[PDB]
């Protein structure tokens, strides 16, 4: 469908099992908040739009609730058919012109994720987890995922994702 | 239904009660209420499904667990005499527009239990005035000397239980209102004809029912522990 | 303002996953706004409310259950249409407004030699309208230039880079010409030769 | 907050009540009325969405004005059966949250319908602490208060049972140990009828 904007409202997914959840708002394909649902709190992507509209996430709550009772009922009633796995794509570029001794992001994009639970961390061939931050799960027109994985580091690094239907992990050097 | 557990109890400061709420509606979310004077209804926990509660907007002092779609459970570890009131537990559809109540539980949290009373009860015959007067006998009931208020009053008019004519105060009243633990009485009135009041062989009996302490509680005092029970006072239709 | 989300209409190792999502479309403003809802079941769309049709639909044969029985109980059914206003357009309307619809962030442009290949890369800006050209002393140049697609950075912020290609004789002056709504007048960066 | 009045409300049967309500949150837009009978839990009553101006229940009518936020329930006919706590109640539906915020409730007592008034204060046997005081037959003039002398003790509204049929009538009872307590002054500190008989 054409449109000159699209708002994306109210995402909640649901998976059995593990009990995995997510809440989340979109507009123009860019995320506005999600809801954490182990805090209760709505997360707002930029805080300044955190300072100039509200969302309470009770809403989420409930509507969490409510897929989690449709995904119960619906995995009996096709006699239980489980989910099928897939093969997950990464792409990794920086969010500025690298400049040694200046920092920047670096960004680390997966995609064709189904179902929503990867291992997405990082190779200096050594793990490496601080000053990195990961977006939740996007929405795809084809009802799979894609997310981002940010690292912050030293201008001096392989982008290593761990998915169901990857039968061995898969590193994407840069 | 929704169907609350237990609906009456007393407890001591610093003891851990357990109201107790079941559902049979299929109905997915659950809350959990209190009633007072000057507050009305106050939500303390309420929750969306099993395994999750929510915090309403008074959650101090009382934990929920909703072990499954069925039950919702609120639990005071340590009680405290603010905690004494009527509590109310609703169920709810998802988007629904009706919470479904229960009956409700009254809890008194007390200090000592020094102060627990059952009532004494008697009943007050017609005066001869009022029957020559209007060809109606009205026989008054009085409950009084108990605490807490956890009180029930029925007439009983020839070994049934009587309803027509009968109208009693909606809420028991303090003895003495200045002092903090003052016991209570609760007033009642049943109006029959007159003709009906002078037959010797109907009788009249005012039952109370009074809720305080149970089996398992401990009782140190010389007084007969003040348990859960049935007072009644009988008068004989006459002349 | 307050972000309302749709109601999700409930019904009545081995993994298993349910998705539901309520897109809405917005031309010219609120003119004419589309609201569709998605019940999506192991990444297989199988309910679909959708407002040009004014009432569920069922889009595989497990989607039956469910839509003749929204469809069948007006509280229900009256209410997801009524969510094309009481979300779409009061989102759009409301909180939008003071948000998305009013962000603007200018781009930063910078040019530098490759290696020949000059680069004139064009960050951090919202929203994505963005013109990009090259001119060599003055007359614009639109063989040898390539730009990326659009790269979205996820923040909120987007960045392009185009790439010209050309050969250094002293003297020559090579500019880079942005235009974006963020801007009151378009942005010259020059690379003398 | 939800702000209902008055707090306590006094019909006689047949009499229209009117339990007002008022809340200050604009996003309001469903609001339903609660009847909580006593010894009970509440129940929905009748219930109106902000996109209507009325809700007609039979005997119940919802009056909405969303311009002002005010709101007002309507019982036409009142019956002795109506007496209960009525709880004024307003939620924002698109927050899908599901928290009701309720008012504190108005107490409505219905009086029941006497026939013929038949003013008279009478005295009860004790049937072997206290001698009871019986003031019942007034009509809708008589405002029964409290006693001035604390041991003299009046209840003036009973709650007539909700099964009741056939001998309905709202009397007030005194009692006390007391000394002086007879009566013919019982009732000293209420405006009671001139023509009030006393045996």
């Amino acid at each position: 469908i054409e449109a000159d904007h699209v708002g994306t409202y109210g995402i909640s997914v649901y998976q059995s099992p593990g009990d995995i959840g997510q809440y989340t708002f979109e507009f123009d394909g860019d995320e506005l908040f999600y809801v954490d649902l182990d805090k209760k709190e709505t997360v707002w992507m930029l805080p300044e739009f955190g300072q100039l509209a509200s969302f309470d996430p009770q809403g989420g709550l409930q509507n969490i609730a409510v897929v989690k009772h449709n995904l119960g009922v619906l995995t009996k009633r096709s006699n239980s058919t489980p989910a099928t796995n897939e093969a997950p794509q990464a792409t990794v570029f920086p969010k500025s012109p690298v400049l040694l001794g200046q920092p920047n992001t670096l960004i680390c994009f997966v995609d064709n994720i189904f179902p929503p639970v990867i291992n997405i961390t990082w190779l200096n061939s050594k793990s490496v987890a601080d000053g990195v931050y990961e977006t939740s799960f996007f929405v795809n027109r084809d009802y799979s995922f894609h997310k981002l994985s940010y690292l912050t580091f030293i201008p001096s690094y392989d982008c290593k994702v761990e998915h169901w239907g990857l039968e061995e992990p898969v590193l994407k050097h840069w | 239904a929704v169907t609350q557990s237990p609906r009456n109890k007393v407890a001591v400061t610093g003891g851990k009660v357990t109201l107790s709420c079941n559902q049979t509606n299929n109905h997915n979310n659950m809350y959990w209420y209190r009633q007072d004077t000057g507050h009305g209804l106050r939500l303390i926990h309420y929750s969306y499904g099993a395994g999750s509660t929510e915090k309403g907007d008074i959650p101090d002092g009382y934990k929920a667990s909703r072990p499954s779609q069925e039950n919702f459970s609120l639990i005071l570890e340590l009680a405290t005499p603010s905690q004494t009131s009527v509590y109310f537990c609703a169920s709810g559809d998802f988007w629904g527009d009706t919470l479904y109540f229960g009956a409700g539980t009254r809890l008194s949290v007390l200090e000592d239990l020094k102060n627990v009373f059952p009532p004494e009860v008697a009943v007050f015959e017609p005066s001869e005035a009022e029957i020559s007067h209007t060809q109606k006998a009205t026989l008054v009931c009085l409950a009084t000397g108990f605490y807490p208020d956890h009180v029930e009053l029925s007439w009983w008019v020839n070994g049934k239980e009587v309803h027509s004519g009968v109208c009693t105060d909606p809420q028991p009243l303090k003895e003495q209102p200045a002092l903090n633990d003052s016991r209570y009485a609760l007033s009642s009135r049943l109006r029959v004809s007159a003709t009906f009041w002078q037959n010797p062989r109907n009788h009249f009996r005012c039952q109370v029912q009074f809720y305080g302490l149970s089996e398992n509680d401990e009782w140190t005092q010389d007084r007969a522990k003040p348990v859960t029970q049935i007072v009644s006072a009988e008068a004989w239709g006459r002349a | 303002v307050s972000y309302y989300g749709p109601k999700t209409s409930p019904v009545q190792e081995r993994h298993f996953v349910y998705q539901f999502m309520g897109e809405c479309y917005f031309t010219n403003g609120t003119q004419r706004i589309r609201y569709v809802t998605r019940y999506i079941y192991n990444r297989e769309e199988y309910v679909r409310y959708d407002s040009d049709v004014g009432e569920h639909r069922a889009v595989t044969e497990l989607g039956r259950p469910d839509a003749e029985y929204w469809n069948s109980q007006p509280e229900i059914l009256e209410r997801t249409r009524a969510e094309l206003d009481t979300v779409c357009r009061h989102n759009y309307e409301g909180p939008e407004t003071h948000t998305s619809l009013r962000r603007l962030e200018q781009p930063n442009v910078v040019i530098s030699l490759s290696r020949n290949t000059l680069v004139c890369s064009v960050t951090d800006f919202y929203p994505a309208k963005i013109k990009v050209r090259w001119f060599r002393n003055g007359q614009e140049e639109t063989v040898g230039v390539s730009s990326t697609q659009l790269i979205r950075n996820g923040d909120w912020t987007f960045q392009v880079l185009v790439m010209l290609e050309m050969t250094p004789r002293r003297g020559e002056v090579y500019t880079c010409h942005v235009e974006h709504p963020s801007l009151k007048s378009p942005i010259t960066v020059e690379w003398r030769a | 907050q939800v702000r209902q009045s008055p707090q306590s409300l006094t019909v006689w049967e047949g009499e229209t009540a009117i339990l007002n309500c008022s809340y200050e949150n604009s996003a309001f837009d469903y609001l339903p009325w609660y009847q909580q009978f006593p010894g009970e839990g509440p129940a929905l009553l009748i219930a109106i969405r902000s996109v209507s101006d009325k809700k007609e229940d039979g005997r119940f009518t919802i009056f909405f004005n969303k311009r002002e936020k005010k709101l007002s329930l309507h019982i036409t006919d009142s019956q002795p059966g109506d007496s209960a706590t009525y709880f004024c109640a307003g939620i924002d539906t698109g927050a899908n949250t599901g928290k009701l915020t309720f008012g504190h409730g108005t107490i409505l007592r219905v009086h029941p319908n006497i026939q013929n008034p038949d003013p008279a204060v009478y005295q009860l046997r004790d049937s072997k602490d206290k001698s009871v005081c019986l003031f019942t037959d007034f009509d809708s003039q008589t405002n029964v208060s409290q006693s001035k002398d604390s041991d003299v003790y009046i209840t003036d509204k009973c709650v007539l049972d909700m099964r009741s049929m056939d001998f309905k009538s709202n009397s007030a009872v005194a009692w006390s140990n007391k000394s002086d307590f007879a009566c013919a002054n019982a009732f000293n500190n209420s405006i009671i009828p001139e023509d009030t008989f006393f045996p």
